[PDB]
């Protein structure tokens, strides 16, 4: 659980910042596709609860 | 236990002063997906 | 002896060892499948949906000012835009997933639009024999990477039989030139043609 | 290897309108070494 606590918050800290998402930086939104593509959201919700 | 002695390093490699860098973040993840064994194998999956 | 622009090629893989050409139907069944060609002696495979013309080829930063906005030979580390010669549309990497196993393996299909988001691919040299800047010779091992998704066009063996998908496994690919610039008034393979002397018809069990 | 490296520097600036100070100092560098190597090329062939 501590290892997966490290694999998660690394990629959270590689998420492109919000002001670059307001601009149409296609490279920056390509990455934000990939990290969202990897992880299902509802997996977190059972973990968060 | 052993693999967690690198990610605590690399989470200082892209996140500084409460902000993310760009040029390192756009090249760590391009390289982290060349060897998908580097992720934990329960999500590589359960 | 070297590849160029505006000349059709056919992507073929290798897996006993067996050569799978990559074709796709279009106008219905927009996804792509595989088709073998190593058993051409007992059964001729269908090459009608396997032709692919390279109508453009740019450098990596070169298309970057196409998106915000006659025969050039091509190199490793260039970008490429394939066209499906029968269906007059372009190959791309699609949004969905035909894996359904959380493999994060994207599915390869076709696209009608000429937008440059997912239509483009970059090639890469397989070994350290060649590198960036060198030309592609005829019959060299290639690795094709997405532009929008940054995944590799690879064969997948997991789900029963074999199929092609975009995920994080690299797979060698032969480009195999199939038709260069032909002279006018002459015949090559793939030509649809008539046989007069009065045509050569069949009946509308019609044999 | 110099040739593609200078050409892709054009494609980054092909969308921009004006050029700032540091953009030219880089581009002043790459041609000053380019004039050196064409001059070093032609002395291989100045003799017939």
């Amino acid at each position: 659980m501590s290892f997966y606590a490290a694999l998660i918050d690394l990629l959270g800290r590689c998420a492109p910042e919000m002001h670059l998402i307001q601009a149409g930086k296609g490279e920056a939104l390509r990455i934000r596709a990939i990290l969202r593509s990897l992880v299902p959201l509802d997996d977190l919700v059972g973990i968060i609860s | 236990c052993g693999g967690e002695r690198y990610l605590d390093f690399l989470r200082f490699a892209v996140f500084v002063n409460g902000e993310s860098v760009e040029e390192n973040a756009n090249v760590v993840v391009r390289l982290l997906i060349r060897k998908p064994e580097c992720f934990g194998p329960a999500l590589r999956g359960s | 002896q070297f590849l160029r622009t505006d000349d059709e090629v056919v992507l073929q893989c290798s897996a006993e060892q067996l050569k799978l050409c990559l074709a796709a139907e279009g106008f219905g069944n927009r996804l792509c499948f595989l088709e073998p060609t190593s058993n051409a002696q007992n059964v001729p495979p269908d090459l009608a949906i396997c032709c692919f013309t390279l109508e453009q080829s740019l450098s990596v930063r070169a298309l970057q000012e196409m998106l915000a906005n006659g025969h050039r030979t091509l190199l490793y580390g260039h970008a490429i835009l394939l066209r499906h010669a029968h269906s007059r549309m372009y190959l791309s990497c699609l949004t969905t997933s035909r894996s359904m196993t959380d493999k994060l393996a994207f599915d390869v299909g076709l696209q009608e639009d000429a937008t440059g988001e997912a239509c483009w691919w970059t090639m890469h040299p397989a070994s350290k024999q060649r590198s960036e800047g060198e030309k592609v010779r005829v019959g060299d091992d290639l690795i094709l990477v997405s532009v929008s998704s940054e995944r590799y066009l690879h064969l997948s063996t997991a789900s029963g039989e074999l199929q092609v998908d975009a995920s994080f496994m690299q797979t060698l690919w032969n480009m195999n030139p199939i038709c260069s610039c032909c002279e006018e008034g002459y015949v090559t393979g793939g030509h649809v043609l008539r046989l007069f002397h009065e045509c050569l018809t069949i009946s509308a069990q019609r044999r | 290897r110099l040739q593609e490296s200078i050409s892709d520097f054009y494609w980054y600036y092909s969308g921009k309108d004006v050029i700032e100070e540091q953009g030219k100092r880089n581009f002043s560098k790459a041609m000053s070494v380019a004039k050196q190597v064409f001059n070093s090329l032609t002395e291989y062939i100045q003799g017939p």
